[PDB]
């Protein structure tokens, strides 16, 4: 029962989705932001740069909007 | 008018005045009628030239305007032989009147509260709603 992963450590594997924990139930119904309306290259910076330390949130919205706004890319 | 008798009979001497509005009288007696029918004639005469870039009504009266009008009305009751300072005096006034219709010079203000009277919009434009505006941040 005790299952190992790829890398040898052994745990046990919960049929319960991770989202659905009740306790992430907040933090996982997120409004998007929309960052690109208006984008200054100092703001894009300074994004780019927040995304680079580890918070991914800002490069996402703004590769979504970059996805669905510029009709080339 | 914008400025009453009291005021034309303190700038310029009463016993002037007096000389001045008794020949235009009926009885020939010191009047107080035709003072008040100058200084309203003067009145009507910077009214017409301020109409230009203000609401005539005016909301507050400039300070200098109670000078323009007894000039005005000094000048208009001495229209039989009027000195030759009378109507130097009153040729200065009146550029001073074309000056402010032009809007080479601002009429000033009520000395009270510095408040200038309002007018109508001297310049106005109209234009289709803007689109494509930076103030629209959608897009971008």
């Amino acid at each position: 029962g005790r299952i190992l992963d790829i890398s040898g450590q052994p745990f046990d594997f919960d049929d319960e989705m991770q989202s659905r924990s009740d306790e992430l139930a907040m933090v996982m119904k997120r409004t998007q932001e929309h960052p690109s309306s208006g984008v200054t290259p100092n703001r894009a910076a300074q994004m780019l740069r927040d995304a680079e330390r580890g918070d991914l949130t800002a490069q996402a919205d703004l590769a979504f909007d970059m996805e669905e706004k510029d009709t080339h890319l | 008018n914008y400025a009453t008798v009291n005021d034309l009979c303190a700038r310029y001497t009463r016993t002037r005045l007096d000389i001045l509005t008794r020949p235009k009288t009926a009885d020939g007696q010191p009047d107080d009628a035709v003072a008040e029918q100058a200084l309203a004639d003067a009145s009507a005469f910077i009214d017409g030239y301020l109409a230009a870039r203000f609401v005539l009504p005016l909301t507050v009266v400039p300070s200098l305007l109670k000078r323009q009008c007894c000039v005005v009305a000094w000048f208009y009751l001495n229209e039989s032989q009027p000195t030759e300072q009378i109507t130097a005096t009153y040729r200065d006034t009146v550029r001073w009147l074309e000056q402010v219709r032009d809007g080479k010079t601002d009429p000033g203000v009520e000395s009270r509260t510095a408040a200038s009277p309002e007018g109508e919009d001297l310049v106005q434009v109209q234009s289709d709603p803007p689109v494509f505006s930076r103030k629209q941040k959608g897009f971008i």
